């Protein structure tokens, strides 16, 4: 918690070098669709990557994925769902995703401010589809910044997605396309049409290196 | 019902065993008698109360016993249960207490309320039928006794408590304490 | 952190100062017929929603302002100003004089440059609203506590040159349209600004929505 | 608490090197159930190894042993077995394992980025039943990750049994033959052993006779 | 930070003091007539609106007083003087003494020259009371806790030069005009000053008038 | 400090190990009908008043336990195992097993091994008792916090002599005048009658008490 | 909150060289009363040095002045006034004056133990008569350490005045001649010291007034 | 021994010692000299009162303080560390005796006394007391009980001993020629022959007698 | 029943030794008169509050004797004990005291409240009977007594009160200010 003569904190940027350490996740978001999806790398063959969980459900139209450490985004995930069910509890409504972001990132900031804490080493990458527009995608960094975006992906492989999605983006993508962007790029999908985040189940990923 | 009998050899105790809720009898066996070490109390009241105080005091003792290196008193267990039961003077034990020893200042009786007084006497009884009971301390107690005989007269008390009071009934145990033998 | 340099300067509040230093450009001018504040929005990457992300913040319904430096301290800090400002309208049941809202931001300013294991904020504000009488009012805040308020100032990168065009050619009093001109001219496409307008007329702020940004480029 | 240039914790995986020196800790998972045992080497003659305890029962279906230090697994079985049966006294039901090892490792995670706290240098490996979902095996790391195994092995030892059970890891053993794989991958009673089945739902540690009959058939 | 040199001095103490030599200077004189005190307000950028700068403050309406040094420590150590002197109001019903109101400001002070993780005050004070039925006293506060009780003095960048004037002609009896006169002459300039002054006829303290500070600005 | 080493140890930690070697030699034998734990009461100076120290603590009326090391990090934590021991005999109205004694015990000893401003303990304590019923049962308490139950062991300056000793001649049958024995010939200025403090709980009578002045110089006089 | 090898504290003892940069206050205690003053030097000529206060009034019996720092000896003058009259308020009696400076050199105590607190670098020297038998006078050490004093001084010339009041003590004296005696030790003008006296007859304690310390300081 | 580990008080050196506790025994070293004697007959302990400006009211100041009706001490070192210590002994006393309405065992005075001066030097930011108490009474059904308290919190009861800065002369002269029979008159004999070999009226003495079981001052 | 006499030469205090909840006699002896240090006190009503206060002063009057170098005086004990009832208002301590004692002033005597109001009189009594025997008293006092014949007053009135109240009776302890002589 101390600045450097130029004014940058390096604890923070040392943390983002942290998440470049991380898996590969993405999320891209279209006119018409949330996906976002997260790359299972196998270590050992013992360890069942069919069995490790980084899709996290928020709410019933809220899922997002982090990128990084594990556990300082998981305990991250229950203050986001313990934040969105409060929200619903008062209001009886969904919860914008503007406020999620906002809970979320400022106890980033809230451990990059006070002595003995260390700052967040987890970036995320949230998707929802509850709201009365179209889709809103934003991004968490452990500075506490937001930054919206079409489309991004953050790990090892972060910036090889990062500009394969610059070579061919498209406003216009069906659910069916955007997922397709998303794995050529290196599975969760939020649809318009039926306002819910739907986890694809595990027949549903044999059609995708199949098609 | 609850008798104590104070004899020049040593302290004598005996009660009923018998609870009754309202009109009904719940329980022909009911212990109201405990012992705690060389020393035994027995009082009347909420059976609960007293049974949570004998655990209590037992506790106790034993934190005394263990870190000085003397063994417990009888005034000082007195004074201990009067204070705790003076610092639950908000919601009250509601139970009416004797306590019996024998030290070497020599033997000790002590009648306990739920607000915490502490009396020395000789013959003292507690309870529903304490006021029967006593009528037959008052005729025929003297201050020079045998253990034996005052265990006689305990019986003798406790069974005219038993014929006149609605409360107690049958069911007698009796805790001598000599110094030798508990 | 919490310790005095032998000349007195505070060299952790300077190095904050560096910090927004190194923030974007962000505009506020007050003139005698209203008040305007805008904010650059440089683009790093070609994925940004830049028409959704956000820099002006409305305070109250007639106080509002935008931040320069790092995000998240002057966002914390913008919770902190909006619970203030709708606790006095609770109580009084009036709007809030932009003295006591820039006081209260900047008292928490100082009891984090106070206090020794609290890193100070990284932010510097500037407020422009109307209250009641004194239609031109903006203030700005650092990030030792002070307050200084200001007829126009700009701060970020290109804050020096913004702020020696703003000290060229200005008089006191113009219409609205004018005074957001020289805003736009003082940051030198259609969305890279967004830009915040109070009028004394109505004694509110509207945004500008992107279509009257539209057409304020093109005349 | 601090990140070194790279990002990566060092006392985090100076932890891990704590458990690195631990005892050789197994836990398998086959179709037919679940077997998990740990060593116990003796260091001294006069030690009551036959007293001595690794395997603890958290609830009737879940069970786990640890490595590392003693004492730091030990508090924070503690605090297993009190969540366990905490959710067993709201919900009236047994707990998901993926439950049990989130508290577990949030607790991990909270004791790795407060200042005066050390971290805790115990990796745990959990096994149970839980609902009907053939096995169920996870793995604690001391940075607060999850890792679940079809069969892992850490400790002193821990690489050589990995690499056996990379070697011959069959789906299509028995109950019989996969408490024969840890046995195997281990490489005459300074071992203690527990199971747990799916046929009857519950956990089962081994008793002197049993472990020691099935140790002299291989 | 709370550690003695082996002298016995504070560092930390008189680096802060150190801090409000570099502040503005500020200037307060009682005389039989009552009370002034006044504060120069140098204009670093063409930008800023003296008018609307603020360096008096009203504590009570017959307690006003000024700082230098930093703005935020000064200020937040006023909310604290203003909130014991509405608390002795509310319970006594009474004007408060003012050997009270800066002993309490001062124990604040002492407080955080004493603890640990907390960096002392780096404002000095100057207050001037007229109390009830008695003459003005005059206290000024510095950031160890001590009082020095003054028939004037004056603390900033050219503190000493106005102290050495008012060391050649200063007197006990005089005038309220000729008092602000001699405040005027110490700070050594058409219009940049705010002025405040107490009187004993009625036992106010007041603020600008813009109308006699011009006219008492010419003499 | 409570940070961890490249390797993983806890210096602190062995460094207070190394400070219960310095302490005086106390022993611990559990043997198949009862328990006999001792312990040395070296004299510094002519002055001491030897025969009324006290290492022996009775934590209740069936356990008993000796610690070494520093003596006040031992004795405050002897206070709460006694009090957490009249907690369990309070709410249950039953004796208390050891394994729970010494494991809150030895959570303590946990907890101040874990965080930043406090020093770990200095102490290890052996532990012995006769439960409620079956057989005897002894523990020690380690500075980490670790259990390791013994049949026989000793700790302190002459700990690993007491330790090579126990592992020459330990007799699996237990006798009432050998399991005392035993500890005696497991301490080794010759010994004095009145300079050693032995406790003993036997399985017959669950209890436990301290040897009586005059048994001192009854048993150490067969030698 | 370190100790030496030698075991000494040295902020303990940089805080006795605070005080030893003091002003020099005076308290003297004979057969006769206690009379304790200090001296108050004027370092600009514009200073309310006639306003300026360091004789504090701790109850209509008792009185007490400082040296070294002004603002910690004040703070705890706030804490000597409020257990005085707490004592008062329970008892309806007059304070003992081993009681005040117990409670006064505790918290001196309590603030050398802890570790984010400065040590007070200020020294009291009480001095009341309301005990029926014989007058008292204590002084307070920033280690917490009580001495019983018959007649000392600490400040800048304070070992100057103390080798004086060892030079010509009187054990019996007259009240006009120990305040003689404690205003030699100290040598001034009209307007350089307070001056504070306790006296057997009618136990009360006060402060002196601006045209009677005069009238007495002209005899020397 | 290694010595860098001077720093706070909260940590061991390599050998295994705590310097600062070690460093406020030689703070007790530079204290005055206080004695404490026990025989038979009862108890005589006594404190010198040396004269550092001859304007000191050695027959005001106070160094013997009476804990209870039956048990006195003394300190020496600092003043106020064992002052508020004093005050701590006496509170704890009197609750004793407001509970039980009985007198206080020495070894529970001494126990809960020693147990704070445990709890100061194991939390960090604060320091260890640098005084050492010489507790002694005559209130037990036994006879005399004589304790010392040292800072790192240790027992030792004592036949007769001596702190100070001629503590270690008087220590050598009471191992010349003690002996338990003997009476009251020739204890405080010993004692003040115990000094001298390190005067008018300038010493506290203080003696507890078993016939009348009190403690008296001098 | 407790009764306390102001003579020239001292206090006397005098009090009963019988206890009855109800209708009902539990104990014929019952201590309601207590000596503490230089001097003693006594009351009447519920049995535990006088016991806890007696031990309460006993302690706080240790505390002030240790703490303060001198012995205490009756005043100020009186007034600590005025502010010990006082501070508990809200559960008041059952009980009306009489305290008695001696000090360089002059002989002393005290009446306290349950909410803890100090008053000094002469002669007065407190409890059941307290009425019956302020009767006797208001009838043979003097200003100037004698300890012995301000004895026999004390016996005549509490015999009265052992008569005419059926709250009182049995034995009565006499504490004169210090011998205790019980008839």
């Amino acid at each position: 918690t101390i600045f450097s003569p130029d004014g940058s904190l390096y604890q923070v940027d040392y943390a983002f070098e942290a998440v470049k350490r991380g898996w590969t996740t993405l999320g891209v978001k279209t006119k018409s669709g949330v996906v976002l999806l997260a790359e299972k790398r196998k270590a050992t063959q013992l360890l069942d990557v069919d069995g490790i969980e980084k899709i996290f459900m928020l709410d019933d139209h809220v899922g997002c994925t982090f990128a990084g450490l594990a556990s300082d985004g998981r305990i991250l995930i229950d203050y986001a769902r313990s934040q969105a069910l409060q929200h619903r509890l008062i209001y009886d409504e969904p919860i914008s995703i503007e406020y999620l972001t906002k809970v979320i990132s400022d106890v980033k900031q809230a451990y990059t401010q006070h002595g003995g804490v260390r700052p967040f080493g987890v970036a995320l990458i949230v998707g929802g589809i509850d709201k009365g527009k179209q889709p809103k995608l934003l991004m968490t960094e452990p500075s506490g910044q937001f930054m919206p975006y079409y489309a991004v992906a953050i790990g090892q492989g972060g910036y090889t997605a990062t500009e394969y999605l610059e070579k061919n983006y498209k406003e216009d993508l069906d659910i069916q396309s955007t997922i397709l962007l998303a794995l050529r790029a290196l599975i969760g999908y939020a649809d318009v049409d039926s306002g819910t985040f739907k986890k694809l189940t595990t027949e549903e990923r044999s059609d995708l290196l199949q098609k | 019902t609850a008798i104590g009998i104070k004899t020049k050899d040593g302290v004598v105790l005996a009660a009923e065993r018998r609870l009754s809720y309202g009109d009904f009898v719940l329980s022909k066996s009911a212990r109201k008698v405990f012992k705690l070490g060389r020393f035994g109390i027995a009082g009347a009241g909420i059976v609960g109360d007293i049974q949570t105080l004998t655990r209590i005091m037992n506790v106790e003792i034993k934190y005394y016993e263990m870190y000085n290196s003397r063994k417990i008193s009888a005034r000082a267990a007195a004074k201990l249960l009067s204070v705790i039961l003076y610092q639950n003077k908000v919601l009250p034990y509601i139970s009416e207490l004797l306590f019996g020893g024998v030290d070497e200042d020599g033997p000790k009786l002590f009648i306990l309320d739920p607000i915490g007084s502490l009396i020395e006497d000789s013959y003292a009884a507690v309870g529903s039928g304490a006021r029967v009971a006593i009528g037959v301390l008052e005729a025929e107690y003297n201050e020079s006794l045998t253990s034996e005989a005052a265990k006689e007269l305990a019986i003798k008390s406790m069974k005219s408590a038993v014929e006149r009071d609605v409360m107690s009934g049958d069911g007698i145990d009796i805790l001598i304490i000599n110094k030798n033998n508990i």
